[PDB]
């Protein structure tokens, strides 16, 4: 059944299980055309499919260029996912393959189901949970690798760098979660907090800076605050 | 016209005959239904006084031999029979209307309704829905479950229905994914069409056969399967022109016989608000879409 708080921790046993994330897999600008009209202009996606137990980030870039000559490319959008996360599956060593493949909308469950149909045994879930991952592209190397892209291109991330080494699952996914939630509410706040102190650097196999352990948690209060102050100016509490 | 004769009626119950029905006072003097007409499918049904639970019922056709019903005390059942010798039978059906203890058939000469719901139905084909070749008439109840039913527990009491499914790799050819399950035609036409029905009239058969039982029995994966059959063309872009024209008909005569009381259960708000509105058949259904707004407009 569906993802909630309620079973949150079946996310790190041992069970192989993806989040697929499809929030930026069809991106548009907005314009104006000379005769006033509006049209939209295409950019570069991703798919983002993630094992939330090791970090294990598929970040499958989507060219422009797949949505040539198609219509209806918001509802192509969610086909051309599930092809893409059906071709990953099979792609993997069978021990390596998901037991469960949850999808963060309800929108691509049946485009996802009907693509699994030769994986009978891999559940196809939704959620509950409002998850961030939309916030994807605020990382800045996994925007800049997608807006680079020249053609279809698989690129692959560890989303906690090092932090296993150093903490749990339970505990890394807060993180990864607590700093996305974030940089969606904020981006431009979130982002000067993770690189107000130029003395703490990202190394170049890492998406996040090296902060030490007490560094973190001055990072995750700085994070709680910035989201609780958004929400009292959203709604005026 | 024929002749179905009744041993006795020792309990109180009302009996169906295709869309008329009697009330029978227990041992009541009730012999048998006559004038019945020869060249259609027939169903004779059954719910007791006692247990307005497990309505029952015989599909058969006269043309395939003399039937009779009689209640098995054992059992706590009319059952239906046939009598194998003919001059035995008619003597029988001869002695019961001289002393006029039998009903006639209620049919208005103007009217084809009966006609009109059972047009593609034939008896050979019900016997491979309900499997159990000794007889030559078919036993159908309320509670009776369907082999995708039971897929997801007794065979011998299965609806053996086709099994349809959209999310099937039977309905989704590999690599049209996309196309197949927003597009089924080709599960409509190369699958089920010319692979498995044939032709459009044993599919409008199993369809019939599906709504009746639904609305005779209350059989809930009847209900399913009429649901889904409709579905499937509806939800297809290429479609003869001759079986949307046929559907619109076949639809209007099931909606128009349906019990206003029973729209609820027997009608899925999904299935025609998609049918009706949303599919590529939404303007081929002028007919079952003029009657089903002004009959059941809350459903919409």
């Amino acid at each position: 059944g569906a993802m909630n708080s309620s079973n949150y921790a079946e996310l790190f046993n041992n069970d192989i299980k993806l989040f697929v994330d499809d929030t930026n897999v069809y991106r548009v600008t907005v314009h104006k055309t000379f005769e006033g009209n509006v049209a939209t202009k295409a950019i570069n996606g991703c798919i983002f499919t993630l094992n939330p137990k090791t970090g294990h980030l598929f970040l499958k870039i989507i060219h422009t260029s797949v949505w040539a000559g198609q219509k209806r490319l918001s509802q192509l959008a969610k086909w051309k996912t599930a092809e893409e996360v059906s071709a990953l599956v099979r792609s993997l060593p069978k021990e390596e393959q998901p037991k469960q493949i949850i999808v963060t909308r309800k929108a691509m469950l049946d485009p996802l189901e009907v693509h699994m149909l030769d994986f009978p045994n891999i559940a196809i879930r939704p959620t509950e949970l409002r998850l961030p991952f939309s916030a994807a592209m605020s990382i800045d190397k996994l925007s800049d690798v997608v807006m680079k892209a020249t053609e279809p291109q698989m690129v692959l991330f560890n989303i906690y760098d090092d932090w296993l080494d150093r903490i749990s699952s339970y505990t890394a996914f807060s993180r990864l979660t607590l700093l996305l939630r974030a940089l969606k509410t904020n981006e431009e706040s979130a982002k000067m907090i993770l690189l107000s102190d130029p003395t703490i650097t990202i190394k170049s196999y890492h998406l996040w800076p090296s902060f030490t352990d007490e560094q973190w948690i001055t990072i995750e209060s700085q994070m709680r605050d910035l989201i609780l102050t958004e929400y009292g100016r959203k709604y005026n509490v | 016209m024929n002749t179905v004769p009744f041993t006795s009626a020792p309990i109180e119950v009302t009996i169906g005959i295709d869309q008329y029905s009697f009330n029978v006072k227990e041992n009541q003097p009730f012999h048998g239904i006559k004038d019945i007409p020869i060249g259609h499918v027939h169903v004779i049904h059954f719910q007791h006084a006692d247990n307005s639970s497990m309505r029952y019922g015989y599909w058969f056709d006269c043309r395939m031999g003399n039937f009779y019903i009689q209640y098995d005390p054992k059992d706590g059942l009319y059952k239906m029979m046939e009598e194998r010798d003919g001059a035995k039978f008619e003597n029988i059906v001869h002695n019961f209307k001289e002393r006029q203890m039998m009903v006639s058939y209620p049919k208005i000469d103007e009217d084809d309704t009966w006609y009109n719901l059972t047009e593609f139905v034939q008896m050979d084909k019900i016997r491979k829905i309900v499997r159990k070749d000794e007889n030559q008439f078919s036993y159908v109840d309320s509670s009776m479950t369907t082999v995708q039913e039971n897929e997801l527990s007794d065979p011998a009491h299965s609806l053996n229905y086709t099994v349809i499914n959209f999310k099937s790799r039977e309905a989704i050819r590999p690599g049209h994914e996309m196309e197949d399950f927003l597009d089924k035609s080709y599960y409509l036409n190369t699958v089920m069409l010319q692979g498995i029905f044939k032709n459009s009239s044993n599919y409008f058969g199993e369809l019939q056969f599906a709504f009746l039982n639904a609305m005779f029995f209350g059989n809930y994966g009847s209900s399913l399967q009429w649901h889904a059959m409709i579905e499937l063309i509806c939800s297809s872009a290429t479609v003869p022109k001759h079986m949307l024209d046929k559907l619109d008909e076949i639809l209007y005569y099931q909606i128009k016989t349906l019990p206003e009381q029973y729209s609820d259960i027997l009608l899925n708000e999904r299935v025609w608000n998609i049918c009706l509105y949303s599919s590529f058949q939404k303007n081929s259904l002028h007919n079952t879409e003029k009657i089903m707004e002004n009959k059941y407009p809350e459903l919409l």
